[PDB]
């Protein structure tokens, strides 16, 4: 059934699972009209397919031509998410298809299920756990790569970089969701945490800035702080 | 006019026919029912005295053979059987009208109710949801499931209602996904009616039985089956005009018909206010939707 902190550690067996989140799909900013109406316009939008174990991340980049002509897109933009996930687990070898998808929303969850009725075996899940990834916009590579699409492109990630010569995956993970959680909570002092030290950079081939174990510590403890801080300028505490 | 005889009722029991029902003291001196109406299936039910456990009972039409009932005291039940031999039984149930020994099927001239309940429900089609191949008439009771409910155990003792799974294959096309989810008309008019149930009449028969089932024995996946039809109907933007407006005749009798103090296991509040107001076809069941607002406006 859902997922949640009981179940947590399933996440990092071996059995291929896959998180899929759309909050960021179908992206719009609000504006004024000269009538003085309100209108939308779109901006690019993307999947967030995630393997939890090995940290690939499958990024379908939106582009915002697939809205063009269509009605009620909050609607579609799920079913348009069910669609490029099924497309893209039929595109997989057999051996390297998910058991289970973990849907991060559970409006996803009758649109995955009716385009998944080909995979009976695979299982389509919810989860109780709150997770940032809505916050994925905020890595700056991962934003650029959706601003500067013309056309729908999927692009391969290991959004782990490294860690995973030196940490586990849950512990990766908890990394990972720290970071988004800081970053969705205040974009700027976080990443303000990232760069403050030039000496650390961003390898090209990475998403994040090359810490070494110790200076993992000290930035993971100044996101908790951060947290922290901004819980209580939000709820004065 | 046609008779149901009874050769004793050696049990304290419930008997209905059709919507009406009265009781029968053990060892009375009842010997059957008279002036059923010539032209529709009809029902005759029981619930004995000391278990309400098992309502139970058998589709018949008097049309296609001779029935009496008589209790078994192995089976402990109350069995149809058919009598081949005509002269002895119109002699039976002669005998029996001249000692005033049967109930008289109290059909009120003015009153519609039965006819709108079964105007659809066929005894061909009866006997091929229950199969029992030997006999005319058809046994149902509270606890038998469907087939459906079997694929989720004795197949020889199921109900073979029509399978309607709204997130499987058949209900949906290969890249229709959204638009077949969401607009069930290809379903409906493609799949179950040209494909499955050839013409509305056969479907609304279904729908029908799948009520009476529900109503009269507490039959639970006859009540799945029920609002499953009705669900399909309503989750569909194209519907021709004349099943709309017979299914609100439909619809309007059976919950006119319904007990008031079941509607708490017999209605699910997820399908009726779906179909009254949020569906396709919020706005052309106008019958139904006063009935409801005016019947049961908590269910609402
Ligand atoms: C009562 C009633 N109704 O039809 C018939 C026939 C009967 C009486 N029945 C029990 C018979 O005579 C036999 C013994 C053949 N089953």
């Amino acid at each position: 059934g859902a997922m949640n902190s009981s179940n947590y550690a399933e996440l990092f067996n071996n059995d291929i699972k896959l998180f899929v989140d759309d909050t960021n799909v179908y992206r719009v900013t609000v504006h004024k009209t000269f009538e003085g109406n309100v209108a939308t316009k779109a901006i690019n939008g993307c999947i967030f397919t995630l393997n939890p174990k090995t940290g690939h991340l499958f990024l379908k980049i939106i582009h915002t031509s697939v809205w063009a002509g269509q009605k009620r897109l909050s609607q579609l933009a799920k079913w348009k998410t069910a669609e490029e996930v099924s497309a893209l687990v039929r595109s997989l070898p057999k051996e390297e298809q998910p058991k289970q998808i973990i849907v991060t929303r559970k409006a996803m969850l009758d649109p995955l299920e009716v385009h998944m009725l080909d995979f009976p075996n695979i299982a389509i899940r919810p989860t109780e756990l709150r997770l940032p990834f809505s916050a994925a916009m905020s890595i700056d590579k991962l934003s650029d790569v959706v601003m500067k699409a013309t056309e729908p492109q999927m692009v391969l990630f290991n959004i782990y970089d490294d860690w995973l010569d030196r940490i586990s995956s849950y512990t990766a993970f908890s990394r990972l969701t720290l970071l988004l959680r800081a970053l969705k909570t205040n974009e700027e002092s976080a990443k303000m945490i990232l760069l403050s030290d030039p000496t650390i950079t961003i390898k090209s081939y990475h998403l994040w800035p090359s810490f070494t174990d110790e200076q993992w510590i000290t930035i993971e403890s100044q996101m908790r702080d951060l947290i922290l801080t901004e819980y209580g300028r939000k709820y004065n505490v | 006019m046609n008779t149901v005889p009874f050769t004793s009722a050696p049990i304290e029991v419930t008997i209905g026919i059709d919507q009406y029902s009265f009781n029968v003291k053990e060892n009375q001196p009842f010997h059957g029912i008279k002036d059923i109406p010539i032209g529709h299936v009809h029902v005759i039910h029981f619930q004995h005295a000391d278990n309400s456990s098992m309502r139970y009972g058998y589709w018949f039409d008097c049309r296609m053979g001779n029935f009496y009932i008589q209790y078994d005291p192995k089976d402990g039940l109350y069995k149809m059987m058919e009598e081949r031999d005509g002269a002895k039984f119109e002699n039976i149930v002669h005998n029996f009208k001249e000692r005033q020994m049967m109930v008289s099927y109290p059909k009120i001239d003015e009153d519609d109710t039965w006819y709108n309940l079964t105007e659809f429900v066929q005894m061909d089609k009866i006997r091929k949801i229950v199969r029992k191949d030997e006999n005319q008439f058809s046994y149902v009771d509270s606890s038998m499931t469907t087939v459906q409910e079997n694929e989720l155990s004795d197949p020889a003792h199921s109900l073979n209602y029509t399978v309607i799974n709204f997130k499987s294959r058949e209900a949906i096309r290969p890249g229709h996904e959204m638009e077949d989810f969401l607009d069930k008309s290809y379903y409906l008019n493609t799949v179950m009616l040209q494909g499955i149930f050839k013409n509305s009449s056969n479907y609304f028969g279904e729908l029908q039985f799948a009520f009476l089932n529900a109503m009269f024995f507490g039959n639970y996946g006859s009540s799945l089956q029920w609002h499953a039809m009705i669900e399909l109907i309503c989750s569909s933007a194209t519907v021709p005009k004349h099943m709309l407006d017979k299914l609100d005749e439909i619809l309007y009798y059976q919950i006119k018909t319904l007990p008031e103090q079941y509607s708490d296991i017999l209605l699910n509040e997820r399908v009726w206010n779906i179909c009254l107001y949020s569906s396709f076809q919020k706005n052309s069941l106008h019958n139904t939707e006063k009935i409801m607002e005016n019947k049961y406006p908590e269910l609402l």
